[PDB]
């Protein structure tokens, strides 16, 4: 009824909604790197000057 | 350096299988020249480029280790590529090969042959691809496929390379190409673009297999090679843009001088002076662009540059338009007023002329705190000095008339430029003609030649030869700007096009590979042959005032006419097409005035219509005739066309053959047909039966019932064959029909030539979807083509802009698809009402329409189903074995003209007889078989013969 | 310079005016030789006057109606063809639909051509000069928006040309029907072959 | 060139356009052939129009 | 994205982390953490006709 | 219904246009007036172009 904005709907089949399947889990896949990224060597570097 | 050594590699591309994909990744074209080998036998090698490819043999290491990399100076690698720890170094012992500021950037230790270390480039770092080293090539160059990707990118940054070490080197070009991935995703032999026009076709169609036809290949242009930036050239501007004087609130000049030659505000280009903002122009194109404004014109707020800003510029300070072009620079460290204005200001307005007693008065020179724009015109010039070559005639160049950049030839100043002597416009574009700024007597009216390219491909399953045609061409010559391989190669000098040709034939033949313009081609000692398209065969039969050809025999021919009925109807759910799995853009879906909903509504309309089309074409019945279990109908072996044996679930044999001829999660779906192929087969049964058993199954109320021979008797009678052969030639008519079905079963069902017209819809529909989904892989100016990447990469306030850009792109493409499909739906509707009409008047009856329900005199048509369509087997009568008889309309001596009742007064030189335009079957004039009105009349054509009256009865 | 360099060109027809006229010649010649007796190419020769007698009989009058009136009929015919020769002259009706179709397309391009100059929200529309004025980084509007605008104008052009083509296809389908039913045949249909 | 590389950002725009236009072009030739080039024979108009 | 992860029926050359379909949507991904590639089907979806 | 569907689609085509106006097309609002009331001087061209 909403798709057609009318309360009375003629006999027939109507393309009304959108069927999608809801995911059941959140899957996080990243390489198992255990090395904290050395941003300190980038940002706490003693000399940036050149 | 030949044999089409394939310069192919996986261009850091995701594994794909059973696909054909195009890209432009600087591959190696098959253009190799010579290589550096055979240095020693029973001579250093120093080739260099960025765009390189190396390959060689094996005995040990051969290359004494493979290397890449100046000499001991900067960025020097000389990678060993040996077993012992390959390192990315950035020049002493490694200068020679080993055996008989050492700063390193990376360590890899990655580890007759065909060892390949090919495809190098920086991409900010390093690139290298490598191939297997087969040892069974028993030759010098292997037919290969591609190189693999162990690891390509490393911190190298080589601006140039010249290091190596029985040797092969190739050089790369940034050409487009096609890569074919088999079911295992192995790239198989690729096709370079612009290697040859056939390859251009393969690229054009993104398909290696190319059917014979005229394909429109990429266009062609002659290359502009030079440019003019000429002006007489050499004002205070170059020095006075800076001014100690600072009074700008009550002053913004515009024209300190009308003509400057000293215009180089590098103050902006290098920011050698201060900070700035340029509107509509590059800050660096200062001597490339010119405007007629050379001067112009402060406050804590440079925010008030304000091309339409909400600042004090609105009413007190200086205002510029929102559509402002120019550039502004600022100054500081410097140690008139912005008083209130009751009126508002206009763009570029300079007004320097109620709050008690504060409206009439109107800076401070002490260091209260540390707290100037040039407008640019749209134009000729007189600023931004520059000079180049003199005018160039008969060859195309860039920068025609300096201030503008055109590609035209600078010739033929056959235009007066009457009022201003400077510039001309075309009937359809800004630029048509100019007068040279320094020598105002010469012009540019001839833009560098350009046009499309059609290519004649004979079909790749027969030939790899081509012909090429430049659509618009002088046929005097063709320039070399492209395949660059052939000469310009004797070619038909046709207006259709002429670059590389085909034998231009002095004979004439049937049309094939129609280039157009009355010209056709084929491959018929194989070569491309161009023909003047011939017409049908000459017919020289003489006619006379008394010559009539009358058939003595006949044939029954079955015309197989296949019409599309329905589309492979689809529904695109934009929620996915544009926003699949994307919730951020969900707000955007709502943003629209249900535009998406409306697009889907259009496709739903199309789909419903398609079912209606199938319904009209096949469903014109209430009670279906069940094919009688006979196979006995004049012996006509309709068993070949009826779905009687139930071998397939429902299909007839002919429809089996039709169905034997002739894509997931695309964001769209292809809606099932309402009536399945099984249902259509059953409706086909309903029509064929009934058609061969009763007649007008719809029109005549299930058509009562007919013996079938009475039916075709009446059908012959309808076509004009009356009381002639439908009974005399039993077992002959049936045999010709039968043979005609055999003629279809082994001819079109073996070829699907005429049948491929069904696919004109199916192919297109698939292409349309294929276009649509392929259209997704588009940036449209967005940072990336992948919406989920935009969501994963950009924050909300910044992402929405690019999300909306991608959405707009995809919506434009979807609207395009819906539109294309709405129009194809209209076209198929036109074919569907034709098909329904044909079923109604060819199947449900005997149409008197000449050459409509098949070729010749249609008496009957037997429909069969086809995927999304109908095939009508129109059984038509064709006269045969014609004889040239003498005719006349009348006789006398009886005091009666006696014109033939339905026939012709015809004679074989004697024996004047009467017959019809169906068969010779001569008959005595037979008074009852004539019509008399006029007696011995002055009318032309009396042959003075007599007719016996059956009632003479003497 | 009526047709300028805009990428908008015309590919010649496969059947050129010589080819069309040549086929038309065959068609007329077949008309005056077999009339309708064709197995869609299998022509059966009939004398023309006799063909007229048969056609007249096919319309519900007798063969003698034609023959008695052979002189009348032939002479009325000659006058009628003269009438058309003159009535199709003096720019009458601009030759109807044919002019309309050409007008439907030349304008289709005058419109497309005009759109070339549209700025599409940009300062300018001369793309080469736009690139000259500003660098690609600063061209989201200066080039890409312009490109989008032209994209839409072309897409509108092809869309309308496809509609034009669909309409034309229908006209051609009807014309083909007339070619096989009205000529090379005898129509029994009212106003199919004119009043 | 810059604008052509930028046009390519609107991925395969013209391939679709060119195909549609070509389709129209062959459809036009199909229409001409279908409408009047209907004969497998060219009967030559008799030299004597009697 | 969203989709069904399943063991692929095809091994792909190690040089790539993931694959792509004809529609240029991800076809499969090799697990950054495991020596396997999993076909990714877009989660079941379609229209709803009432 | 044949003759209703035609008038219908024609009117629906008009109905659609009415609905279309309601779209903001990614704009800060759906009506030129609001645009002209919120960011008029500096961004009317941009929002209006949208």
């Amino acid at each position: 009824k909403c798709t057609l904005k009318s309360f009375t709907v003629e006999k027939g089949i109507y393309q009304t909604s959108n069927f999608r399947v809801q995911p059941t889990e959140s899957i996080v896949r990243f390489p198992n790197i255990t090395n904290l990224c050395p941003f300190g060597e980038v940002f706490n570097a003693t000399r940036f000057a050149s | 350096t030949n044999s089409f050594t394939r310069g192919v590699y996986y261009p850091d591309k995701v594994f794909r299988s059973s696909v054909l994909h195009s890209t432009q990744d600087l591959f190696l074209p098959f253009f190799s020249n010579v290589t550096w080998f055979h240095a020693i036998h029973v001579n250093p090698v120093l080739p260099f480029n960025d765009g390189v490819y190396f390959a060689s043999t094996e005995k040990s290491n051969i290359i004494r280790g493979w290397i890449f990399g100046l000499d001991s100076k900067t960025q020097s690698l000389l990678i060993v590529n040996n077993a012992t720890n390959v390192v990315i170094k950035v020049q002493f012992c490694n200068d020679p090969f080993l055996g008989v500021n050492n700063c390193t950037f990376e360590y890899v230790s990655q580890p007759k042959n065909l060892r390949e270390f090919v495809f190098k480039n920086i991409d900010g770092y390093f690139k290298i691809y490598s191939k297997h080293t087969p040892i069974n090539l028993v030759r010098d160059l292997p037919q290969g496929f591609s190189a693999l990707e162990p690891l390509v990118d490393l911190p190298i940054g080589i601006n140039i390379t010249r290091f190596q070490t029985a040797y092969y080197v190739g050089y790369l070009q940034p050409r487009t190409f096609l890569l074919k991935y088999n079911e295992n995703g192995t790239i198989t032999d690729a096709v370079d673009c612009a290697l040859d026009p056939l390859s251009e076709t393969k690229c054009t169609l993104k398909s290696f297999t190319v059917e014979k036809g005229i394909y429109q290949t990429s266009n062609f242009r002659v290359q502009p090679t030079e440019s003019i930036v000429r002006f007489p050239n050499i004002c205070p501007f170059g020095e006075v843009f800076n001014a100690t004087r600072f009074a700008s609130v009550y002053a913004w000049n515009r024209k300190r001088i009308s003509n400057c030659v000293a215009d180089y505000s590098v103050l902006y280009n290098s920011a050698s002076f201060s900070t700035f903002k340029c509107y509509g122009v590059s800050p660096t194109k200062l001597n490339d662009l010119c405007f007629t404004n050379v001067y112009a014109d402060r406050g804590d707020e440079v925010r008030q540059i304000a091309p339409g800003q909400t600042g004090k510029i609105a009413d007190y300070n200086y205002k510029l338009p929102d559509d402002f072009t120019g550039c502004v620079i600022a100054w500081n460290s410097n140690n008139l007023y912005r008083l209130f204005r009751k009126s508002n200001l206009k763009p570029f307005e300079r007004d320097i002329s109620e709050g008690f007693n504060c409206y009439f008065p109107l800076y401070g020179f002490q260091p209260t705190n540390g707290v100037v724009v040039l407008s640019f015109e749209l134009l000729a010039t007189v600023c931004g000095p520059k000079k180049s070559t003199n005018l160039v005639k008969n060859k195309c160049v860039n920068f025609n008339f300096n201030g503008l950049t055109g590609t035209g030839v600078l010739t033929e100043s056959n235009k007066k430029f009457l009022p201003f002597q400077q510039f001309g416009r075309d009937i359809a574009d800004t630029t048509d003609a100019v007068r040279d700024p320094q020598t105002l007597e010469i012009l540019d009216i001839t833009p560098c030649s350009f046009g499309g390219v059609s290519v004649i491909t004979p079909g790749t399953n027969t030939s790899n030869q081509v012909a090429v045609l430049y659509q618009d061409v002088n046929c005097t010559e063709v320039p070399v700007a492209d395949q660059l391989t052939p000469t310009w190669s004797n070619v038909f000098q046709t207006r259709a096009g002429c670059l590389i040709g085909a034998e231009h034939v002095n004979n004439s033949y049937e049309c094939d590979i129609p280039i157009g313009a009355g010209i056709c081609a084929s491959y018929q000692s194989q070569s491309i042959i161009a023909y003047t398209m011939s017409l049908g065969a000459e017919n020289s039969v003489a006619y006379s005032n008394n010559s009539i050809a009358i058939p003595t025999n006949f044939t029954i021919s079955v015309t197989t006419e296949i019409l599309p009925v329905s589309m492979t109807k689809t529904s695109v759910d934009c929620t996915m097409y544009i926003c699949g799995d994307s919730t951020e853009c969900s707000n955007l879906l709502l943003q629209y005035g249900s535009f998406c909903t409306q697009l889907n509504r259009a496709l739903t309309g199309i789909a419903v219509e398609q079912d209606k089309n199938t319904q009209e074409v096949f469903a014109q019945v209430k009670q279906i005739y069940k094919t009688p279990p006979i196979k006995d109908f004049g012996g006509f072996n309709f068993s070949q066309i009826l779905p009687d044996p139930s071998k397939p679930s429902k299909r007839s044999f002919i429809e089996d053959l039709l169905f034997n001829k002739v894509q997931k999660f695309l964001g769209l779906t292809v809606l099932p047909p309402l009536l399945t192929d099984e249902m259509i087969a059953q409706y086909t049964s309903a029509l064929l039966a009934g058609t061969i058993t009763s007649g007008w199954t719809f029109g005549a109320g299930a058509a009562l019932q007919i013996p079938f021979q009475m039916q075709m008797a009446y059908r012959f009678n309808g076509i004009g064959v009356t009381q002639n052969v439908f009974w005399e030639n039993q077992k002959l008519i049936a045999n010709q029909f039968n043979s005609a079905i055999g003629k279809i079963q082994d001819s079109l069902s073996s070829d699907a030539s005429a049948l491929g017209k069904l696919q004109d819809v199916v192919n297109q529909n698939l292409q349309a979807l294929n276009t649509l989904v392929e259209q997704l892989s588009s940036n449209f100016g967005a940072i990336s083509s992948v919406l989920n990447d935009i969501l994963s990469r950009l924050n909300p306030p910044e992402a929405e802009v690019q999300i909306d850009r991608l959405i707009t792109g995809r919506l434009q493409s979807l609207q395009t698809y819906v539109t294309q499909q709405l129009i194809r739906a209209a076209e198929i509707r036109a074919s569907a009402n034709l098909a329904a009409t044909k079923m109604s008047e060819c199947v449900l009856g005997q149409s008197k329409r000449v050459d409509f329900c098949g070729k010749g005199y249609h008496l009957m048509s037997f429909p069969q189903s086809a995927p999304h369509g109908v095939v009508f087997l129109h059984v038509t009568y064709v006269p045969a074995q014609e004889k040239n008889f003498t005719t006349a309309p009348a006789i006398c001596h009886d005091g009666k003209a006696h014109f033939p009742r339905e026939g012709v007064f015809v004679s074989n030189g004697t024996h004047w007889f009467v017959t019809q335009r169906n068969f010779y079957e001569p008959q005595i004039i037979t008074t009852d078989n004539t019509f008399v009105s006029g007696n011995c009349d002055v009318v032309i054509g009396i042959v003075n013969n007599t007719v016996y009256d059956p009632l003479q009865q003497e | 310079c009526a047709q300028k360099f805009l990428g908008l060109t015309v590919l010649p027809p496969l059947l050129t005016d010589e080819m069309i006229a040549q086929y038309t010649s065959a068609l007329l010649a077949g008309t005056i030789t077999s009339g309708w007796t064709f197995g869609a190419g299998a022509a059966l020769q009939i004398p023309f006057q006799m063909q007229m007698a048969y056609r007249f009989n096919g319309i519900g009058v007798t063969q003698n109606v034609f023959w008695e009136n052979q002189k009348l009929i032939a002479n009325q015919f000659n006058s009628a063809i003269g009438k058309i020769q003159d009535s199709l002259s003096s720019d009458a009706s601009a030759l109807g639909k044919l002019q309309d179709v050409v007008n439907q397309n030349l304008q289709a391009l005058n419109t497309l051509v005009e759109q070339l100059s549209s700025n599409f929200g940009a300062i300018s529309s001369v793309l080469n000069d736009i690139l000259s004025r500003l660098n690609p980084p600063e061209a989201e509007v200066q080039i890409d928006r312009l490109i989008t605008g032209r994209l839409q104008s072309l897409q509108t052009y092809v869309t309308q040309q496809l509609i034009r083509a669909a309409e034309i296809r229908a006209s051609a389908n009807l014309a083909a029907t007339k070619m096989s039913e009205c000529v090379l045949g005898q129509s029994k249909r009212v106003d199919f072959c004119g009043k």
